[PDB]
């Protein structure tokens, strides 16, 4: 069975992301509308910007990432953004529709949609196939929690210092979730290991969106309709 | 550099 530590870690990683992202969705009114060249890319970075500054909330509640060094805070952010909102945004898709359903209709975003941002389907096509996997393996709470955690605490992003560190961290999290899954998932025999698949399938997804992004920001009538937050975190900067 | 990432993370 699972420690006082263990779940004590549980614990807050749930409360941490109940506290980042709000079923409710009623903050998306304030961004700039959805319109349907380059018709969503102003509605979408928006709505990309409020999902940074929630993943930055919730990654500040992750245990020891606030003890850790403020570079090393932004080197993990900065490469690990784009694959934690992509999978905390599996909690907005829809098998039935295949699109994110955030609430109202003018909130329900489909892969054509996002190519009104300014992205082909050499994205879009691996990203909704990755959103169809990860629904299937009907996660718990618990298991996606855990999952962003362990996405954003990995040593092996560039820029980071303290390896030894965020190994340690990243560690203690992944015996928590193997721990969670053989006794609290009942048939999680290899949920463990389609989890740890996600997450290569996540730096392929991070990778595709770094080339498509690049192009979109070494355009100014494009760059231009990004938010200040989009251009730091996507930036290139060190 | 960083302005606002410094800021977010208090
Ligand atoms: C945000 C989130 C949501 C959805 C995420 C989406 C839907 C549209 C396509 C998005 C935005 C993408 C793209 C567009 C990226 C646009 C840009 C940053 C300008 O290159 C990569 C397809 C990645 C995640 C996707 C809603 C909610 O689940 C909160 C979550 O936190």
């Amino acid at each position: 069975m699972l420690s006082d530590e263990q779940m004590q870690i549980i614990n807050s990683l749930v409360e941490a992301h109940h506290k980042t992202y709000d079923d409710s969705y009623s903050d998306f009114v304030r961004f700039r509308p959805p319109v349907r060249r380059l018709s969503m890319l102003p509605h979408l970075a928006d709505l990309v910007s409020y999902s940074i500054q929630k993943v930055i909330g919730f990654a500040k509640m992750i245990p020891g990432f606030r003890d850790l060094t403020a570079e090393d805070q932004i080197a993990l952010l900065k490469s690990s953004a784009i694959e934690i909102i992509m999978l905390r945004s599996n909690q907005s898709f829809s098998l039935e529709d295949m699109s994110w359903s955030c609430g109202g209709p003018d909130f329900k975003y489909c892969i054509n949609d996002v190519t009104k941002a300014g992205h082909t389907l050499e994205l879009l096509e691996p990203l909704v196939k990755f959103q169809v996997g990860l629904k299937k393996l009907k996660l718990h709470e618990e298991e996606h929690v855990l999952l962003m955690a362990i996405c954003l605490l990995s040593p092996d992003r560039p820029g980071v210092q303290d390896h030894v560190r965020i190994e340690a961290l990243q560690d203690r999290l992944c015996d928590v979730l193997q721990a969670y899954i053989r006794i609290q998932h009942p048939g999680g025999r290899l949920l463990y290991a389609k989890m740890i698949q996600k997450l290569a399938d996540l730096r392929s997804l991070n990778e595709e969106h770094s080339k498509q992004y690049r192009s979109l920001s070494f355009q100014p009538e494009h760059s231009m309709q990004l938010t200040p937050l989009v251009l730091e975190v996507f930036g290139s900067e060190v | 550099r960083h302005k606002i990432l410094h800021r977010l993370l208090q």
